[PDB]
């Protein structure tokens, strides 16, 4: 008994470990990415004598390609991208790789998951062209006199975790010089405006802020920017 | 002054995915969050939602995050879950895929039991009269099923991979009216195989 043991072996893994292949690539990998380098299937499939066959199921929107001979996964993205972000949304791929045994019958299901990673691929995104604020001359200093960036009326940014969420900094305006001294964001994750400096409807009356929004992609030379305005109109 | 600054989370597994193998032991660590503040806030981690929280502990001040149930990858195969930390002016949160890994924990089930069959003594050899059928949840090499007789008969065999029954020898009435033989099904999983037993009654019919 058990002599004939030997032709079950064609599918089966040739490797141990958990029956799951799992593998991570980037969104918008360019048709042809590898995805498996080797599934480690015992047998040989095509070429003149093969002891196994093998194939894809579940392959669905025919993300996935296989090379039998190699045992290779490649990705099928001719004509189109891999986009991990709205409105596409794909953070995984799942197939099967089915192997049927020649000598005996026997079918196995090779579980294949491929987890898509993000890219900072999108920079912040303000709802409006431009921004604009009145206020009395009278506020006094310490005033919040700002609030239109909350509840994604200011910039929003697709990407997930860090590489999506948003810093607002005030820049030195060359051709207004003093509104980056009159005007601060204490706290940039909001980007509300507050009052510096007493204002002086006699002396100046309008006043325009530059705002830049930036990501919090880990590595600083990865970090997408975008700029807009608020003007600061006084009133009497 | 400084304003505070909120603590940020450091693993790397949140930008790919964590796996668990549902094996783990109840009370077992899993991972362990990293997080940095740089005001050098002394940090409290946390899990947050109400299915999360079932199955996953997290200890405040390390961070280490534990199994507080057993998984079943049979029953729930991932988990979307949001870790937590706070330097006690704000709180942060952040999601991870978390995977559960298969081990081969299911025996086959049979189909259409019960199994009789009424064949008649002038079946020939080679005459197919009966098909079982089990299945099996596992993954891979434990979800894929082997038939067998358990022992082999010398009237009948069965077809390892589709569970075809077959007779192999001409029967004879007067010797045998009735026969009871015990179908084993198991999965191929390589260091811990399961089957499971189902009994086919072949019944015998006159002639002469
Ligand atoms: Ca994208
Ligand atoms: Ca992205
Ligand atoms: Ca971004
Ligand atoms: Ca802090
Ligand atoms: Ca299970
Ligand atoms: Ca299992
Ligand atoms: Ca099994
Ligand atoms: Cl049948
Ligand atoms: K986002």
């Amino acid at each position: 008994q058990y002599d004939d043991d030997w032709q079950y072996e064609d599918c089966k893994l040739a490797r141990g470990g958990p029956p799951a292949t799992i593998v991570a690539i980037d969104e918008e990998s360019r048709n042809g990415t590898i995805l498996v380098d080797n599934m480690l299937i015992k047998g040989t499939a095509g070429g003149p004598d093969p002891t196994i066959e093998l194939s894809l199921k579940d392959n669905v929107d025919y993300w996935v390609l296989l090379d039998p001979v190699k045992q290779m996964l490649f990705l099928n993205s001719t004509g189109r991208v891999l986009d991990r972000d709205p409105p596409m949304n794909i953070h995984s791929i799942v197939v099967q790789v089915q192997c049927v045994n020649k000598k005996v019958g026997t079918v196995i299901y090779h579980e294949v998951r491929i987890v898509v990673r993000d890219r900072n691929d999108n920079s912040p995104t303000f709802k409006h062209e431009s921004y604009y604020a009145t206020v009395n001359e009278l506020t006094p200093v310490g005033t919040t006199i700002f609030t239109g960036f909350s509840g994604d009326n200011g910039a929003t940014d697709i990407d997930d975790g860090p590489n999506g969420q948003i810093e607002y900094v005030i820049q030195y305006n060359p051709e207004d010089p003093t509104s980056n001294d009159t005007f601060e964001i204490p706290l940039m994750l909001t980007g509300n405006v507050v009052l510096r400096k007493r204002l002086n409807y006699e002396d100046k009356t309008r006043y325009y802020v530059i705002i830049q929004a930036n990501d919090r992609a880990q590595n600083l030379n990865e970090r997408r920017t975008t700029t807009t305005t608020l003007t600061v109109d006084l009133e009497h | 002054m400084q304003v505070n600054r909120l603590p940020f989370f450091t693993n790397h597994f949140f930008d790919t995915y964590l796996l668990i193998s549902e094996d783990t032991p109840v009370g077992s660590s899993v991972t362990q969050l990293l997080a940095r503040d740089m005001d050098n806030d002394p940090l409290v981690f946390g899990v947050s939602g109400e299915e999360a929280s079932r199955f996953f502990a997290v200890e405040p001040d390390t961070g280490v995050v534990w199994l507080r149930q057993p998984l079943d990858r049979e029953t729930k195969s991932e988990f979307t879950v949001e870790f937590s930390v706070s330097d006690h002016q704000g709180v942060i949160t952040r999601k991870v895929n978390i995977q559960v890994g298969d081990v081969n924990d299911n025996a086959p089930t049979f189909h259409n039991q019960p199994y009789s069959v009424r064949i008649p003594e002038n079946t020939p050899v080679g005459t197919p009269i009966f098909i079982v059928n089990a299945t099996d949840p596992d993954l891979g090499a434990g979800g894929s099923v082997l038939y067998s007789f358990q022992p082999p008969s010398p009237f009948f065999a069965i077809d390892s991979a589709r569970g075809i029954v077959t007779v192999i020898q001409e029967l004879d009435y007067e010797v045998t009216q009735a026969y009871q033989l015990t179908v084993n099904a198991t999965d191929q999983d390589k260091t811990r195989p399961l089957s499971t037993l189902a009994n086919l009654a072949i019944i015998i019919t006159d002639l002469e």
